[PDB]
C-alpha cells in the first residue's frame, strides 16, 4: 500500500485532500468551501500577528490599532488585510450558503452537513462582532452597546444577562478586554466546527450541479480539483489585494476612525454592510422583544429548508419556478440590506416589513409550494394516461 | 537485538566450562528473581510479537501449543490484575520453562537473512 | 477500527453505484492536444450562448427589485424636499 | 554561601493565623494598621490596597471614610480646564509617602524603601521574616564586621547590613484597646496587617478550602467503592483449561 | 439496607432527585460550614472584634 | 447498530471512550494520560477567564494579575488553579513520560506514539515559560531573559533571532504583548498535538505491564476504565485542592512577587522547579555552546531510546537490572533537579556533571549493554547447550 | 472509506490473537457479591505485598543517592564555615 495511505496522519490528508473521489461535473460554485479555509487561515494568521502589538484596555485599544497602523512594520498590511479579510469572508460565506439553497446542498443525506454549517455561520457572525469591537472606535462602543442589549430582551433575567456581559454598569474596561480574550477563541471554535463540518461531507461526499448520484463518474481531488481550487485561490488573493492596497477603507465606515464616546451615539451610525440585512429585519418589529427574536428566526429558519422542499428531485437546475423564486430570494436579501443602510423613514420602512415578510415567506410558503406544483407538473407533463 | 545473534553468544557461553561455572547460576538467579514463572508464564510467552518475525514463528506454531500458550497468557493477565500470584504448584517449574518458539524464531530469522543477501548480492565478471 | 454506518457512498472499487457495462470510454494524454492556444475563433462565439438561457431568471427579478427600490428612494427624496412636506406631514406620522 | 550571605533563618512563631482552619486575627490586623500609619506610611507605602476594603475587616465604613478624608487627590480640572485637589474616597488607594523614586531614594541616602503591599510573600519566611527583622536589630553588629556608613545591622537581613535602621521601640505608639505596645508587640500587629494586604482572601480561602476539600475527600472514597463494584466481576473471573482434542 | 428500599426500592436514583438532592446538600453544607468556622475563630472575626470596641 | 456507532460524530466518542478494547490487566500508572486532558482543559478554561481581566502591556501586566488576586471574584481561585495547576502539569507528565520509559511503551509499534509525546514536551515547557513571562515579575523578567538569550549561542544570525524575538535592545513591552499572544496560542498547537497522539494511540492500543499481547483478553473503556479514571480524578483534584487552598506558594518563588526590573537580576534568582533538572544540565557545561546544545540533546535523546533498547522483551517488569539502573536513572534525575536549585559551589558543580553524564550513559550506554546481557542471561539461564 | 494499514491490534470479533479453544471462563454478577468489604480485609492485610517484593530495586538507588547528597551538602556546609576556610581557598580556585 502507498505510503500515504498506510501512514496515520498522511491517510487523512490522503482520503480528504488526494484520493477524495469527486463529482466529475461540479463547477466553480463548488470552490468556495476551500476560499473559506483560506480566509479562516487568513484571520487567525493575520490576527496572531497583530495580537502581538495590540492592548485591550479601553484607553489604549484605539491608539494600540493605530501603533498597529503607523510604528508596526508591515503593520498597516495586516490590518487591512485583517480588516477586507472579514468582509471577503462574509462574502464568500454567502456565495456558499446561496450555492447550498441553489443545488439543494441542504437535503437528505446532507442535513447534518447544513446544521453544523449554520452553526458556523453564527460563530463566525459572532466572532467579527467580537472584533470589531476591540478597535473601540464610535462604531466599536455602540455596536458593543446595542448587541449585548440584545440579550435585556429576556424575560426577568433580561437585564441581569447584559449585565455580566458587560462587568459592569456600561460597555466599559470589562467589555472591551473580555471581548478580545473571547475574539481569539472563538475562531479556534469555528476550525473545530469546520473539522465536523468536512467529517459530515466526506461519508456523503459532494453533490453536482445535475442534483443526481456521482457515483458512475468520478475523479480524485488531486490534480484535478486541488489546481482548479487554485484558480479561485489566486482570483480571490487579486481581488482582495486591491482592496487592501488600493481601496482598504470603502468597506468600512469613517466613525470607526474615532475613538469610542460613551455619551454621543453619532448620527451617522450604520452596522457593518455584513450585518445589514438581518439589523433591517430587527427594524421591520416595532416592538423590541419580537424584533431581536425575529432577526434571530432569520439565522435559525435556514434550518428548517430541509422539510419545506417538498421537491422530488435535488437542485434548482432543471426548475423554471424554483429558479426564478431563487433569485427573487437573493435580490430580496440584498434590498434587506439596501434598507438597512437608509434611515428609518415612510417609503423604507414598509419596504423592509414587506421584503422581511418575503425572506420569511420563501423558506415556509413559497419554497413548499412552488416545489409541490413543479412536482405535478413534471409528472402530467408526459405522463399520458 | 536478534536470537540468532542471542544464542551465538549464549552457545558460546554454554559450551565453556570456565564461563558456563561463572555464568549461568547468575543467570539462574536472574530468571528466578524475574518472576515470571510465578505468574504461569514460560519465557518464551514474554517475547514482544509485534514484529515479522515472530509472527511468522507464531504461525508455524503447531495447533496445541499454540492454545496452551493462549491460556498461559489469558491467565497472566488475570492474576496480575488482581495482584496476586499463582498458588505455588501452578507456577512454571524450570524443567517446564523449555525454549518451545525459539526453534521456530531462529528459522524465520535465517530464510530472512538469506532473503536480504540474496536481495543485495553483487555480481562478479 | 469498529463497524461503519452505511452510506450512499463507497470508495475507488466499491463506489455505490450502479454495475455498469456496455459503455466505453477514450480519452487523449493532454500532451498530445493542442496547446489549449485554440480557445478563440474555435469556440469563442459558443460563450453568451450559456447566459441566454439564465439572464431572464436573474434579469427579471433584479428589475422588479431594481425599479421597486429606485421608486421607494425618489418618493423619500421628494418626500423630504420643500415640495414634498405637505404629504411628508401626512404619510410620516 | 557564608552564614551572614544567607542571613540567619526566621524561627517559626505561632501566628494564630497559622493552621488550615485559622482565620486572622482582626484585632490584631486593627492595631496593625495604627503602626503601619504612626511608624511605616512616613517611609512605605502600601499602593496595591484600597481603603474600602479596610470595611469589614479592621474598621468601619465610617472610620474608612473619615481615614481617606485626610488625604488630598487630583480630581477633575474645573470649568475652565485648571487642575483641582479633592478629599479622598473609599475607590481611593492608601497614598504613598513619595511623588517618586527620586524623592524617596533622597530621604533614604540612595535607598528605597519597597512597597509593602506584597512583602510577605516577596520574601522567603513570610511573617517570620518580617516580625524577626523588625525585632532584630541588636545593639551592635558582631566583632570583626564593618558597617558600611549609613548602614545598619540585622541577622536576619542576607549579608548583615540593611539600609532601614531599627524603628520600633516600646511605647511609642499608644493602642486605642489599651494594649501594651511592646516592640514585639508592634511588630507581631503589623506583621498580621501586613498579611492581610498580602492576602486579603485568606479568611475566605480557608473557609472554601475546607469545604472543596470534605467533598473531594468524600468524592476519592466514593469513586473507589464504586469502582470495586464495577469490576468485581472481572476480579473474581476464572479460568480452566482443558487442552482441546487434535 | 431496608432504610434505602422504603425510599428508592431496588431502582438508583434519578438525575431529578440527584439534582434536587444537590441544590439542598449547597444549603445545608455551607451553612454548618460557616457555623463551624466561624465558632472554631471566636474572639478572631471582625463582627466578634466590633462588638469589643464599643468606645 | 447502535446510534453511537453509526453516527459520524458519536462513533468517534464510541471508538476512543467507549467500546474502546483495553488490556484487562493496565495498572494505574495508565491513569496518567486521562489526568493530563483533565490538566490542559484545567489551565485552558482558567487561562482563557484569567485572559478576560489580564493587561500585556510592561506597565499593567503585574498589577493586572494583582487585580486578579484582588478585585476579581473567586480571582485568587483562577490564579492558583492555573499556577499550581501548571505544577501539576509537569508532575503527571513526568510520572506519564517515566511510566513509558520503565513499560517500554516507546517501543515498536509505538515510536510515533512516543515522538509525538516528545513533541508535546517541548510545546508544554515552551507555554509554561511563555506563561511565567506574562507576570512580569523578577522572575518572569530574568527568565525571558535567559531563555530567549538561548538562541544567541547559534552561529553567526545568533543575535539577530535574539533582537527579533524581544522586538528591541532588550526584555521589553514588545517582548511581554508577544509572549502573552503566545502564550494564548501554544495550548491549542498542544491539544491538536494530543489528537495526533491519541491518533497513533488507537491504532495500536494500549500496552500493558506485562509487556505482552493484550489480544487475548480485553474489556471495554466503558465503565471500567471510565470509572477507574473517575478514581484518579478526584485525587488529583483532592491534591490539587489541598495546594490551591491551603498551601498556594510553596510551589513558587517569592521573588516573582516583585515587579521586574531591568536592571536588578536578585541573588536569589531560581528557576520554576521543574525546569530545574535542565537547568542543572545547561549549568554543568563550562561553554555557552556546548551548554545550550547538550541541555537541548536532554530532552532529544528521549529520541533515540526505542533504537538503544537491545531487549527482546518490552518492559522492565521481570528484568532485575533494567529494574536497578531505572530507578538509578529517576533518582538521578531528582538530584539533578536538586542540582539545579544549590548555587554554583565545588561539590554541586562536579556532582552535577556527574550527573549530568550519567543521564545521558543511561539511554546511549547502560541502557543498550544491560539489555543485552540481560538478553543472553534469560537465554543460557534455561536452554542445555 | 480507504483502506489503512495493517496493525497488530483488531477490534471486537477480530481482536488479532490466536485462535483460543479449550478456555472455559465464569464469573458472578457484582450484585450477587458480597457487599463491598474486600477495602481492609484483603487489601490490608495482601498490603505491603509489592512493597517487600520491589523495594529493594527503589531503596537501594534512594539511598544511593539520598547518601551522595547528604555527604555533599555536608561537606559545602564545612567549606563555608569558618573552620573550612582554608579547605575552601585551595579546593575552588
Ligand atoms: C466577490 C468578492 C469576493 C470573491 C472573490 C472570489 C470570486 C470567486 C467566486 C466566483 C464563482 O464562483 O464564479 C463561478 C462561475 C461559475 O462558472 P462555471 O459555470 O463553473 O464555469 C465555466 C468556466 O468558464 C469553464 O472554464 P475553465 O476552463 O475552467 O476556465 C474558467 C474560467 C474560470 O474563471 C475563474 O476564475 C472562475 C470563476 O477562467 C476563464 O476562462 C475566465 C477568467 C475570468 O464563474 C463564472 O464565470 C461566473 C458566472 C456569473
Ligand atoms: C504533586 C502532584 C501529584 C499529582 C498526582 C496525583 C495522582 C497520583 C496517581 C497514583 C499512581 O498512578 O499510582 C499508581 C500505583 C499503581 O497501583 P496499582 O498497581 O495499579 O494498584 C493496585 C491497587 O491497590 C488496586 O486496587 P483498587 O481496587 O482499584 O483500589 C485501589 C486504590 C487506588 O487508589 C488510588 O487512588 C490509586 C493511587 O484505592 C485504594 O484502596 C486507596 C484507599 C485510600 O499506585 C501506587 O502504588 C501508589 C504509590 C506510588
Ligand atoms: C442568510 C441567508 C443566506 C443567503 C444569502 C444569499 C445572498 C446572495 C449571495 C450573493 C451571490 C449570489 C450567488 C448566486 C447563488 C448561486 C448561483 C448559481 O448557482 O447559479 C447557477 C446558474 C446556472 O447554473 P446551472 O447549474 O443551473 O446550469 C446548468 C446548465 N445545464 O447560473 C446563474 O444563475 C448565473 C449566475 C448568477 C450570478 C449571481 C448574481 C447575484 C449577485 C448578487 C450581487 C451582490 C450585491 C452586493
Ligand atoms: C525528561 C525525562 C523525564 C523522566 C524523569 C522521570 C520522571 C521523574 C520521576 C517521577 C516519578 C516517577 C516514578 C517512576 C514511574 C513509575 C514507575 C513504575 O511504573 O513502577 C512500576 C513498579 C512495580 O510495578 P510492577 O508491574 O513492575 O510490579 C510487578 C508485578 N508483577 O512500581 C514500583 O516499583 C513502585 C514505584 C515507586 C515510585 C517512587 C518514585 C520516586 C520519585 C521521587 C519523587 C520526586 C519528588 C521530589
Ligand atoms: C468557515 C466556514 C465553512 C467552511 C470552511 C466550509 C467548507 C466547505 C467545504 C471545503 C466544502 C466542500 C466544497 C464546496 O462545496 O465548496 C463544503 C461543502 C458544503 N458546505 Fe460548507 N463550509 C463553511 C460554512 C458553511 C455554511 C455557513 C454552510 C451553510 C449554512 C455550509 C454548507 C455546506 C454544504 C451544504 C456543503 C455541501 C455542498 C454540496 O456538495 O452540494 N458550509 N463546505
Ligand atoms: C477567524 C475569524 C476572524 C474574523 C472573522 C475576525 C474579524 C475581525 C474584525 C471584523 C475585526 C475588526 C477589523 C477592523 O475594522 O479593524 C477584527 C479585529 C481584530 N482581530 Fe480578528 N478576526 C478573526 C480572527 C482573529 C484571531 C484568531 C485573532 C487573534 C487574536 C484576531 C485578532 C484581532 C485583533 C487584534 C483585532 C484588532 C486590530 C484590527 O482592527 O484589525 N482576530 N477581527
Ligand atoms: C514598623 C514600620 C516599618 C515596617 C513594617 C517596615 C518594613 C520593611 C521591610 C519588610 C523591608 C524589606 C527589607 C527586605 O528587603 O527584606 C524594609 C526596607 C526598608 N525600610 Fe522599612 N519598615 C518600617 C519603617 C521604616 C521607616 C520609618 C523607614 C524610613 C526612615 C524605613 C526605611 C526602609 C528602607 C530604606 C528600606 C530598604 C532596605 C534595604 O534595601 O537595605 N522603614 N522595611
Ligand atoms: C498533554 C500531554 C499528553 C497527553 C494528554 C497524553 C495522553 C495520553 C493518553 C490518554 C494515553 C493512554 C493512557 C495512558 O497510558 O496514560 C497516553 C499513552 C501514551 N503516551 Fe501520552 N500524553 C501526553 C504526553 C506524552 C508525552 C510527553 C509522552 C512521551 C515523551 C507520552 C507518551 C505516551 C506513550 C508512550 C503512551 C503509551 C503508553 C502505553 O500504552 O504503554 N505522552 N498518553
Ligand atoms: C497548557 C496550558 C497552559 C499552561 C501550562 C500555562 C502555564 C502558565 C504559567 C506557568 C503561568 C504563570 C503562573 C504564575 O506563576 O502565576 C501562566 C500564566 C498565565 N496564563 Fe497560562 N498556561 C496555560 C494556558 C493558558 C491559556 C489557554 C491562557 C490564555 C487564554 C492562559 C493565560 C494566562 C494568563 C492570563 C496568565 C497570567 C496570570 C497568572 O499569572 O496566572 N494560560 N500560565
Ligand atoms: C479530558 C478528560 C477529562 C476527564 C476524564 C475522565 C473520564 C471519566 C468521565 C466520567 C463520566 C461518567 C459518566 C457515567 C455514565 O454516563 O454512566 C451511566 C451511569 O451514570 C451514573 O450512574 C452517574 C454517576 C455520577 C457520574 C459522576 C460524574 C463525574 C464527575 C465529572 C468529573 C470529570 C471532569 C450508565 O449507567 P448504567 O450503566 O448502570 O445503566
Ligand atoms: C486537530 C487535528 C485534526 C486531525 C490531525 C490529523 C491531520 C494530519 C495532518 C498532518 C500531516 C503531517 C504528517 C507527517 C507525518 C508523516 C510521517 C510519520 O508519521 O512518520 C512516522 C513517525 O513520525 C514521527 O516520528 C513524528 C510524527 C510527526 C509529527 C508531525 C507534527 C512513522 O510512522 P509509520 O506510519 O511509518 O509507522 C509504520 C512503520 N513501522
Ligand atoms: C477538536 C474537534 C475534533 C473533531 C472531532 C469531532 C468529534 C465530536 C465529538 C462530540 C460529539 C458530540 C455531538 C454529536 C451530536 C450527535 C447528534 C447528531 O449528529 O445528530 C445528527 C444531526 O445533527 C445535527 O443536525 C446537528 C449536529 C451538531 C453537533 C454540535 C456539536 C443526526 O445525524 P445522523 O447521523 O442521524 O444522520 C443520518 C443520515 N441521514
Ligand atoms: C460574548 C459574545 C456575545 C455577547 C455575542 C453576541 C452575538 C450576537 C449576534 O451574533 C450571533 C449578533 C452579532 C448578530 O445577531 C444575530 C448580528 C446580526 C447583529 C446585527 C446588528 O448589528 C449592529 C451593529 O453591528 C452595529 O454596529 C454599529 C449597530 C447596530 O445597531 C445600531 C446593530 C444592530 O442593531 C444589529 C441588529
Ligand atoms: C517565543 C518562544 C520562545 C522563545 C520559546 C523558547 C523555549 C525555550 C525552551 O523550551 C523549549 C526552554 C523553556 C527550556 O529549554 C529547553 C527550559 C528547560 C529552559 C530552562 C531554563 O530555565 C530558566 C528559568 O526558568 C529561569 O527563571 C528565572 C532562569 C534561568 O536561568 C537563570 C533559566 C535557565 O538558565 C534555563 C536553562
Ligand atoms: O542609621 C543608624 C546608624 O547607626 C550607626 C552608628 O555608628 O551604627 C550603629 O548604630 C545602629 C543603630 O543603633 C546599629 O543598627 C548599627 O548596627 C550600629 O553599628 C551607623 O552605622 C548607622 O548608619
Amino acid at each position: 500500500m502507498a505510503f500515504r495511505k498506510s501512514n496515520v496522519y498522511l491517510s487523512l490528508v490522503n482520503s480528504y485532500i488526494i484520493d477524495s473521489p469527486q463529482p466529475s461535473s461540479i463547477n466553480y460554485w463548488w470552490n468556495m468551501g476551500s476560499l473559506l479555509g483560506l480566509c479562516l487561515v487568513i484571520q487567525i494568521v493575520t490576527g496572531i500577528f497583530m495580537a502581538m502589538h495590540y492592548s485591550s484596555n479601553i484607553e489604549l485599544a484605539f491608539s494600540s490599532v493605530e501603533h498597529i497602523m503607523r510604528d508596526v512594520h508591515n503593520g498597516y498590511i495586516l490590518r487591512y488585510l485583517h480588516a477586507n479579510g472579514a468582509s471577503f469572508f462574509f462574502m464568500v460565506m454567502f456565495m456558499h450558503m446561496a450555492k447550498g439553497l441553489y443545488y439543494g446542498s441542504y437535503r437528505s443525506p446532507r442535513v447534518t452537513l447544513w446544521n453544523v454549517g449554520v452553526i458556523i455561520f453564527i460563530l463566525t457572525i459572532a466572532t467579527a462582532f467580537l472584533g470589531y469591537c476591540c478597535v473601540y472606535g464610535q462604531m466599536s462602543h455602540w455596536g458593543a452597546t446595542v448587541i449585548t442589549n440584545l440579550f435585556s430582551a429576556i424575560p426577568f433575567v433580561g437585564n441581569d444577562i447584559v449585565s455580566w456581559l458587560w462587568g459592569g454598569f456600561s460597555v466599559s474596561n470589562p467589555t472591551i478586554q473580555r471581548f478580545f480574550a473571547l475574539h481569539y477563541l472563538v475562531p479556534f471554535i469555528i476550525a473545530a466546527m469546520v473539522i465536523m463540518h468536512l467529517m459530515a461531507l466526506h461519508i456523503h461526499g459532494s453533490s453536482n450541479p445535475l442534483g443526481i448520484t456521482g457515483n458512475l463518474d468520478r475523479i480524485p481531488m488531486h490534480s484535478y480539483f486541488i489546481f482548479k481550487d487554485l484558480v479561485t485561490v489566486f482570483l480571490f488573493m487579486l481581488i482582495l489585494a486591491l482592496f487592501v492596497f488600493y481601496s482598504p477603507n470603502t468597506l468600512g465606515h469613517p466613525d470607526n476612525y474615532i475613538p469610542g464616546n460613551p455619551l454621543v451615539t453619532p448620527a451617522s451610525i450604520v452596522p457593518e454592510w455584513y450585518l445589514l440585512p438581518f439589523y433591517a429585519i430587527l427594524r421591520s418589529i416595532p416592538d423590541k422583544l419580537l424584533g431581536v427574536i425575529t432577526m434571530f428566526a432569520a439565522i435559525l429558519v435556514l434550518l428548517v429548508l430541509p422539510f419545506t422542499d417538498r421537491s422530488v428531485v435535488r437542485g434548482n437546475t432543471f426548475k423554471v419556478l424554483s429558479k426564478f423564486f431563487f433569485f427573487i430570494f437573493v435580490f430580496n436579501f440584498v434590498l434587506l440590506g439596501q434598507i438597512g443602510a437608509c434611515h428609518v423613514e415612510v417609503p423604507y420602512v414598509l419596504m423592509g416589513q414587506i421584503a422581511t415578510f418575503i425572506y420569511f415567506a420563501y423558506f415556509l410558503i413559497i419554497v413548499p409550494v412552488i416545489s409541490t406544483i413543479e412536482n405535478v407538473l413534471f409528472y402530467i407533463g408526459r405522463v399520458n394516461k | 537485538q536478534s536470537f540468532t545473534s542471542i544464542a551465538r553468544i549464549g552457545d558460546y557461553i554454554l559450551k565453556s566450562p570456565v564461563l558456563s561455572k561463572l555464568c549461568v547460576p547468575v543467570a539462574n538467579q536472574f530468571i528466578n528473581l524475574a518472576g515470571y514463572k510465578k505468574l504461569g508464564l514460560k519465557f518464551d510467552d514474554l517475547i514482544a510479537e509485534e514484529n515479522p518475525i515472530m509472527q511468522t514463528a507464531l504461525r508455524r506454531l503447531p495447533e496445541d501449543e499454540s492454545y496452551a500458550r493462549a491460556y498461559r497468557i489469558i491467565r497472566a493477565h488475570q492474576t496480575e490484575l488482581t495482584h496476586h500470584l499463582l498458588p505455588r504448584n501452578e507456577w512454571i517449574k524450570a524443567q517446564e520453562d523449555v525454549p518451545y518458539l525459539l526453534p521456530y524464531i531462529l528459522e524465520a530469522e535465517a530464510a530472512a537473512k538469506e532473503k536480504d543477501e540474496l536481495d543485495n548480492i553483487e555480481v562478479s565478471k | 477500527g469498529p463497524p461503519s454506518g452505511k452510506t450512499y457512498m463507497g470508495w475507488w472499487g466499491h463506489m455505490g453505484g450502479p454495475k455498469q457495462k456496455g459503455i466505453t470510454s477514450y480519452a487523449v494524454s493532454p500532451y498530445a492536444q493542442k496547446p489549449l492556444q485554440g480557445i478563440f475563433h474555435n469556440a469563442v462565439f459558443n460563450s453568451f450562448r450559456r447566459f441566454k438561457s439564465q439572464f431572464l431568471y436573474v434579469l427579471i427579478p433584479a428589475g422588479i427589485y431594481w425599479y421597486w427600490w429606485k421608486n421607494g428612494n425618489e418618493y423619500n427624496e421628494f418626500l423630504y424636499s420643500k415640495a414634498g412636506r405637505e404629504e411628508l406631514e401626512r404619510v410620516n406620522v | 554561601m557564608t552564614a551572614a550571605e544567607h542571613g540567619l533563618h526566621a524561627p517559626a512563631y505561632a501566628w494564630s493565623h497559622n493552621g488550615p482552619f485559622e482565620t486572622f486575627d482582626h484585632a490584631s490586623i486593627r492595631r496593625g494598621y495604627q503602626v503601619y500609619r504612626e511608624v511605616c506610611a512616613a517611609c512605605h507605602s502600601l499602593d496595591r490596597v484600597a481603603w474600602r476594603t479596610l470595611v469589614g475587616v479592621s474598621h468601619t465604613n465610617e472610620e474608612v471614610r473619615n481615614m481617606a478624608e485626610e488625604f488630598e487627590y487630583d480630581d477633575e480640572p474645573d470649568e475652565q480646564g485648571n487642575p483641582k485637589k479633592r478629599p479622598g474616597k473609599l475607590s481611593d488607594y492608601i497614598p504613598g509617602p513619595y511623588p517618586n523614586e527620586q524623592a524617596a531614594r533622597a530621604a533614604n541616602q540612595g535607598a528605597l524603601p519597597p512597597d509593602l503591599s506584597l512583602i510577605v510573600k516577596a520574601r522567603h519566611g513570610g511573617c517570620d521574616y518580617i516580625f524577626s527583622l523588625l525585632t532584630g536589630y541588636p545593639d551592635e553588629p558582631p566583632a570583626g564586621v564593618a558597617l558600611p556608613p549609613g548602614s545598619n545591622y540585622n541577622p536576619y537581613f542576607p549579608g548583615g547590613s540593611i539600609a532601614m535602621a531599627r524603628v520600633l521601640f516600646d511605647d511609642m505608639v499608644e493602642y486605642e484597646d489599651g494594649t501594651p505596645a511592646t516592640t514585639s508587640q508592634m511588630a507581631k500587629d503589623v506583621t498580621t496587617f501586613l498579611n492581610w494586604c498580602a492576602e486579603p482572601e485568606h479568611d475566605e480561602r480557608k473557609r472554601l478550602g475546607l469545604k472543596t476539600v470534605i467533598i473531594l475527600s468524600s468524592l476519592y472514597l466514593l469513586s473507589i467503592w464504586v469502582k470495586k463494584f464495577k469490576w468485581a466481576g472481572i476480579k473474581t473471573r476464572k479460568f480452566v483449561f482443558n487442552p482441546p482434542k487434535p | 439496607s431496608s432504610l434505602y428500599k422504603t425510599f428508592f426500592k431496588r431502582n438508583a436514583v434519578f438525575v431529578g432527585t440527584i439534582f434536587a438532592g444537590a441544590f439542598v446538600f449547597q444549603t445545608v453544607f455551607d451553612t454548618a460550614i460557616t457555623s463551624w468556622y466561624e465558632n472554631h475563630n471566636k474572639g478572631k472575626l471582625w463582627k466578634d472584634v466590633k462588638a469589643r470596641i464599643a468606645a
